[PDB]
DNA sequence: GAATTCGAGCTCGCAACAATGAGCACAT
DNA sequence: ACACTGCGAGCTCGAATTC
């Protein structure tokens, strides 16, 4: 039983995968939902490891071959509708997503300048201590 | 000893039970009342066998309508005889405690070469030979002239069986295989057909796996035995490898060239039906045409059946009855032996498997010989991928089926591969008066060099020396027997013969003798009987062997044989074979099992089986090192089961070679002292 | 390497000493020491020198307490025995050791001693 | 009252993961 | 249509003392 066109069937693309209540014949690759990787969702929607598998209900994934490795491992694929339903559930509203993204993108600019600051304090410490002693 | 589990009165045949063993009978009763399956992990071999039998045999007295018959599938014939001897010890305890007799019989089933009295046929060595010469005397056309009762050959015991062996059954008195031959001797009956007749009216029945999970066997012997029974798959690690090999055939150039001789002999006998010989001659030159190519490896599991109707025009409707009419053609031809037509029955079994079973199968045709660029040796494998296609009769026909072993490594993998839903899925750990095991993971070498057996880290002599420097420094602190499992045979050759060119194998032979376990069974049993002799007199020995070998699964290393068990790497299968590379593509789409989570599951159930062979009993102690760096990872040491994982601390997790000795030297000194 | 330096101390008869720093002031797994040469700990913590003593009793075993005399550490090292003398323990005084000048001890000459003060005073 | 020194544990971003071998029990 | 586990950052404490 589809939840978009109401057609009766055995199976389809989804609802054996992402548990999404639709038939395969809507399909709308770029007009309802697409496949997003676990790494992409994790570094884009700011989801941790303990939200794709433990926030009830747990959304599952699809294992496929890693494209530019071919002998090394896997590539998980979550659904983009299931991620934006989860990111809207874990982080308040849509706007609360990006406002906590601005504080993190300045934090990586914060660590870039202080690692060029702690080296000035450390390397000049060994050359000031030779002058300070007598 | 009247022992009360939650509702039942279990008559235990001992005095002191273990505190975990009460919960094993408690969790097994939770399956039987719910009428559902169960995946129980329980470490020992004995004790588990006598507590599973103490409950179920006492369960069928209080609820004799819900369960009626206990089926007990063990691995092979030594453990078939061992379970029955654990059942007389429980029955004779009930004979002393109650003082009466019972309508209770227990059997044991095996091949015709284990139940045989007739002298001209019993010393036949191969199992397919004794099935033919019996059939040369017990076929229905051989007995067709025996209605005259002439001096024409027959079986004396088989004709004396069906005239007197149907009216009276076996009364009582649990039978071994030797007791069924002794009962068949002094009465004159066949033991094999008496056991197969009385298997329908019994209470405990102990046979192997292949009467129940093998589809061309189980419909003949275990067809109408019981609809409300209890099946126990004991020591059931490799159910997956049994249900695959039961529905997988292998064809090569040597097999098909022998089928032309079978069709040649069938041509001489028809002139002395004709559409079926032209049917088989059509099919044989197509599979030879398919092996005639020297090209890339290719797979086509239902598309083989489409191209079989193009050049040959043979459809799948006569192909489904291919193996049936060939069984009927040899009956009407009145042939003497049927072991000579074993290539043609293998082609007939191949023809009826492509026609019916194509959902999760493949046909992998490999003209490329392994490890060599161009050598003419083609072979096609009809490989089954789905291990749940041979238990779908067994998970459905019976009431409750329990899968029990000692090293089910993740318990949530076995209901994923095998399509069923258990009701308990429990694990247990043995109680101990000491620390009876000291597992350690000896990682990096003595000069801080990694030790792992990868494929690139095998040629360099910074690792081969660190394996030789480990076996040297463990052979001086371990008394009386060290078992060293290697990953393969070409790695055992290329390391022992590279310890000898250095000065390492000279110093190991000063401490202990070393007995290489070779592939052929004649040298191996020589080197195994001298190993158990060397552990009993003063010197001690080292049985260095292969993890996917005969000694790793059959021979049990009881105390002072194998105090240490050394794993020289993670025992992976060949992870680039085209059969395994196609099964994992079926385990990724179906069941969503990761490709790397199955190669480690398969390795941690063969590295925990042979390591768990070192401890069987109360006072058995045993070291067990794991000499690979990759064992320390979380997805590998988290697999190996909870009774060898609850003693693997964080200190014994990346020990070096010299630091792993002083854990071993302190452990064996502490165990050597009385309680 | 906290876990393997500590394990090379117990099950190895070659590595014999270890130089902890404020880590073993609790009920840690320090593996049954036999002496304990405590040098220049916290100020007046009589909780500390009853937790340093906890390593020793886990003569049979005996622990020292190095004090630089005529300094502020002399007043400190009597504040920390104030709890241990209320349990029965007796703190001896070793003014001169049993033949310290005869072996090969460091900082013999004054030239090698002048370099250490220039290393200490350069911190500031 | 407000620092210091050196320890602690808890979060959490960060960078990059891997997987190589060899054979007998069971139905007409 | 990339990516597991260790491992150092901040953050916020405690113990005892200087400032
Ligand atoms: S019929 Fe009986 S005696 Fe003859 S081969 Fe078979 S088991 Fe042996
Ligand atoms: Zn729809």
């Amino acid at each position: 039983i589809c939840e978009e066109c109401g057609k009766e069937f055995m199976d389809s693309y989804l609802m054996n995968h992402f548990d999404l209540p639709t038939c395969d014949n809507c399909r709308d690759a770029d007009d309802k939902h697409k496949l997003i990787t676990k790494t992409e969702a994790k570094q884009e929607y700011l989801l941790k490891d303990c939200d794709l598998e433990k926030r009830e209900p747990p959304l599952k994934f699809i294992v496929k071959k890693n494209p530019h490795h071919s002998q090394w491992g896997d590539m998980k694929l979550y659904l983009k509708l299931q991620i934006v339903k989860r990111s809207l559930e874990v982080w308040g509203s849509q706007e609360a997503l990006e406002e906590a993204k601005e504080v993190r993108q300045e934090n990586r600019e914060k660590m870039k300048q202080k690692k060029f600051d702690k080296k000035v304090k450390e390397l000049r410490r060994a050359v000031r201590s030779s002058v300070w002693k007598r | 000893m009247k022992l009360n589990v939650d509702g039942l009165l279990v008559y235990f045949p001992y005095d002191y039970i273990y505190p975990e063993q009460f919960s094993y009978m408690r969790e097994l009763k939770r399956t039987l009342d719910a009428k559902g399956h169960g995946v129980l992990e329980m470490p020992s071999g004995t004790g588990k066998t006598v507590s599973l039998l103490a409950l179920i045999m006492a369960y069928q007295r209080a609820y004799p309508l819900e369960v009626t018959k206990l089926i007990y599938c063990s691995r092979t014939v030594p453990e078939i005889e061992k379970v029955i001897e654990e059942l007389r010890k429980l029955l004779n305890f009930y004979e002393k405690q109650e003082g009466e007799k019972l309508p209770f019989l227990g059997l044991a089933l095996s091949s015709r070469k284990n139940l045989c009295i007739h002298p001209e046929v019993t010393p036949l060595r191969f199992g397919k030979d004794v099935d033919g010469k019996c059939h040369s005397l017990t076929a229905s056309y051989v007995r067709a002239q025996y209605q005259h009762d002439t001096s024409l050959p027959h079986c004396r015991f088989y004709e004396e069986f069906d005239a007197h062996g149907r009216e009276v059954p076996l009364p009582a008195g649990i039978y071994n295989l030797d007791d069924l031959k002794a009962l068949g001797r002094r009465q004159g009956w066949c033991p094999y057909f008496l056991a197969r007749y009385s298997i329908l009216h019994a209470n405990v029945v102990v046979y192997s796996y292949h009467y129940l999970l093998d589809p061309k066997i189980a419909d003949l012997v275990s067809k109408e035995l019981a609809r409300k029974a209890v099946v126990v798959f004991d020591e059931a690690h490799n159910i997956d490898n049994v249900c695959i090999d039961s529905m997988s055939v292998n064809l090569t150039r040597r097999t098909l060239d022998r089928c032309q001789g079978n069709l040649e002999t069938l041509q001489k006998t028809v002139l002395r039906a004709e559409h079926f010989l032209g049917f088989l001659r059509r099919l044989l030159e197509y599979v030879k045409w398919r092996l005639r190519v020297q090209h890339v490896v290719q797979e086509s599991p239902p598309a083989f059946l489409s191209g079989l109707a193009q050049r040959v025009c043979i459809q799948r409707k006569p192909l489904r009855f291919c193996a049936e009419r060939l069984r009927s053609l040899l009956h009407t031809l009145e042939i003497t032996d049927l072991a000579d037509f074993s290539p043609l029955t293998l082609l007939a079994n191949f023809a009826t498997l492509v026609s019916t079973y194509a959902k999760g199968f493949t046909i992998i045709i490999e003209p490329f010989d392994d490890r060599t660029p161009t050598i003419a040796n083609p072979i096609l494998h009809f490989s089954c991928m789905d291990a749940s296609l041979a238990i779908k009769p067994v998970f459905e026909r019976f009431q409750s089926v329990i899968i029990t072993s000692g090293t089910l490594s993740p318990l949530d993998i076995y209901p994923k591969i095998l399509d069923f839903h258990p009701v308990t899925m429990a694990t247990f750990t043995m109680t101990l008066a000491r620390v009876c095991l000291c597992p350690m993971i000896i990682g990096r070498g003595n000069d801080q060099v990694a030790i792992s057996s990868k494929f690139e880290t095998r040629e360099d002599i910074a690792v081969i020396r660190n394996y030789g420097n480990l076996l040297l420094e463990m052979s001086a602190v371990v008394p009386d027997g060290i078992v060293a499992f290697f990953t393969s045979y070409q790695y055992m050759e290329s390391t022992v013969a590279s310890w000898y060119e250095q000065g390492i194998l000279e110093n190991i032979q000063r401490n202990k003798l070393l007995f290489i376990e070779t592939q052929d069974g004649a040298e191996t049993s020589v080197a195994l009987e001298k190993y158990q002799e060397a552990c009993e007199n003063g010197r001690g020995a080292i049985l260095l062997s292969v993890a996917r070998g005969k000694v790793s699964e059959g021979i049990d290393f009881v105390h002072h044989y194998g105090r240490a068990v050394i794993m020289f790497g993670v025992p992976y299968v060949y992870t680039q074979s085209r059969i395994l590379k196609a099964r994992l593509e079926y385990l990724r789409d179906q069941f969503q099992i990761r490709e790397n989570d199955f190669l480690t599951f398969d390795a941690m159930r063969h590295a925990a089986q042979c390591v768990g062979r070192a401890i069987r009993g109360k006072t058995d102690y045993g070291l067990m090192v794991f000499a690979d760096k990759r064992f320390a990872r979380g997805d590998k040491r988290g697999k190996l089961p909870r009774w060898i994982q609850e003693h693997l601390t964080d200190a014994n997790l990346n020990l070096t070679v010299d630091e792993g000795v002083q854990v071993a030297k302190y452990f064996l000194r502490q165990m050597a002292q009385p309680f | 390497e906290r876990m393997q330096i500590l394990q090379n101390f117990k099950h190895n008869p070659k590595i014999n000493t270890i130089f902890i720093s404020k880590v073993g002031d609790t009920s840690f797994d320090l593996p049954e020491a036999n002496v304990l040469i405590q040098i220049s700990s916290h100020g007046g913590s009589r909780r500390q020198e009853a937790q340093r003593l906890g390593r020793v009793l886990r003569y049979n075993a005996f622990f020292y307490s190095l004090v630089s005399q005529d300094t502020q550490e002399m007043a400190y090292s009597t504040k920390r025995q104030r709890f241990l003398v209320d349990q029965g323990y007796s703190f001896k005084v070793i003014t001169k050791l049993a033949g310290m000048e005869e072996e090969d001890l460091a900082f013999s000459t004054k030239e090698e001693q002048q370099q250490l003060l220039q290393k200490v005073l350069a911190a500031t």
